[PDB]
């Protein structure tokens, strides 16, 4: 499902 | 410190729209993502939205969807949130928040967060009702009396005993929609010797209607 | 989007003892990354939430080593090993695995004290109230401990007319027992078609439901 996007994770 | 500030609550008529801001202090906000959680008055869960620095990216989930709008102003040190078909149920605190920059994923800094009320319910004064045990109300030695305060808009409401020279024994509940208008009640036990004795007396208070009344607990 | 469901919803303690929180996401935490992204979060009476433990048990800058998180996957476990007075409030397990991130219902610590029966009284609606048509039959259910109870309404032997409205007071400061009122508003048409009513309740602490009851037509 769902799991959190690529961007987000960024930093 | 690090010190987010959220701003402009209040109350709003059903499908109105709102602002919020949140001014974020003492740190690099360009470099934060930030959110906007909220809570239920039911004290609740609550993610609203979340947005990238520089703010080209952002998330709402698919309910709030169309009527919450997250944007920021890196320019300027400030988030925002542009609510625009306020339902009743989006009453609530709103948390301005700061995401850990290691990407952990987890919120390091919450502001205090700003109030939310959707109605539109107009300023009525509440009814006030005497409530005498009639029924005993165990004649062992206490001997319960109350007031049901109801239904007025908006909160709060201020109950006091024989003017506050009762504090021992009384409870006030929280109150609660009865429909869109809140209703509350008080409580409060005395010696049985005490009353109908002597004089018990609820006052009640409503500023937002200019309201004082004080209602006596006589017998029935 | 995952439903946190934690357990218990209520804890109450003594200070000194220890406790641990269950919290169970509906799928799986584990991100497509190998981190699981399990947080703890405490709210105290009248502040934002502050974050305890993240990626399920590594401790955020500060807080004390009694507590400590462990888990796998979908369930989880927080846990006090001497609670302080500092340790009372709700807690919540947010999950950020996946969008959109949730948190649980919350679990609250709460003080521990000797069993207390509710002191109940029931009165029948004002006159003044009646005056204006409505009518409304309120049940203290008054300093008893612990929280749970329930409480059902007759009205001529059978369960009540609608107009049900509850609340609850917060365990108090001084005896740390709790309180709660139960209003049922009737039409003061349908109030006068019935002569009894009554307020019963059950909490363990007694066999049998307690009950307070009063005859409309003779007060």
């Amino acid at each position: 499902l769902q799991y959190t996007p690529s961007w987000m994770l960024v930093g | 410190d690090v010190k987010l500030v959220e701003s402009g609550g209040g109350l709003v008529k059903l499908g109105g729209s709102l602002k919020l801001s949140c001014a974020a202090s003492g740190f690099t906000f360009s470099s934060y993502f930030l959110s906007w959680v909220r809570q239920t008055p039911e004290k609740r869960l609550e993610l609203v939205a979340t947005i990238n620095s520089n703010g080209d990216k952002t998330y709402h989930p698919d309910t709030m969807k169309g009527r919450f709008t997250i944007s920021r102003d890196n320019a300027k040190n400030t988030l925002y949130l542009q609510m625009s078909s306020l339902k009743s149920e989006d009453t609530a605190l709103y948390y301005c928040a700061r995401r850990d920059s290691s990407a952990s994923l987890y919120f390091d800094y919450w502001g205090q967060g700003t109030t939310l009320t959707v109605s539109s319910a107009k300023t009525t004064p509440p009814s006030v009702y005497p409530l005498a045990p009639g029924s005993a109300a165990q004649t062992n030695s206490m001997v319960t009396l109350g007031c049901l305060v109801k239904g007025y808009f908006p909160e709060p409401v201020t109950v006091t005993w024989n003017s506050g020279s009762l504090s021992s024994g009384v409870h006030t509940f929280p109150a609660v929609l009865q429909s869109d208008l809140y209703t509350l009640s008080s409580s409060v036990t005395v010696p049985s010797s005490t009353w109908p004795s002597e004089t018990v007396t609820c006052n009640v208070a409503h500023p937002a209607s200019s309201t004082k009344v004080d209602k006596k607990i006589v017998p029935r | 989007d995952v439903v946190m469901t934690q357990t218990p919803l209520s804890l109450p303690v003594s200070l000194g003892d220890p406790a641990s929180i269950s919290c169970r996401s509906s799928q799986s935490l584990v991100h497509s990354n190998g981190n699981t992204y399990l947080h703890w979060y405490l709210q105290k009476p009248g502040q934002s939430p502050k974050l305890l433990i993240y990626k399920v048990s590594n401790r955020f800058s500060g807080v004390p080593d009694k507590f400590s998180g462990s888990g796998s996957g979908t369930d989880f476990t927080l846990k006090i090993s001497r609670v302080e007075a500092e340790d009372q409030g709700v807690y919540f397990c947010s999950q950020s695995t996946h969008v959109p991130w949730t948190f649980g219902g919350g679990t609250k610590l709460e003080i521990k004290r000797a069993d207390a029966a509710p002191t109940v009284s029931i009165f029948p609606p004002s006159s003044e109230q009646l005056t204006s048509g409505g009518a409304s039959v309120v049940c203290f259910l008054n300093n008893f401990y612990p929280k749970d109870i329930n409480v059902k309404w007759k009205i001529d032997g059978s369960e009540r007319q609608n107009g049900v409205l509850n609340s609850w007071t917060d365990e108090d400061s001084k005896d740390s027992t709790y309180s709660m009122s139960s209003t049922l508003t009737l039409t003061k048409d349908e109030y006068e078609r019935h002569n009894s009513y009554t307020c019963e309740a059950t909490h363990k602490t007694s066999t049998s439901p307690i009950v307070k009851s009063f005859n409309r037509n003779e007060c």
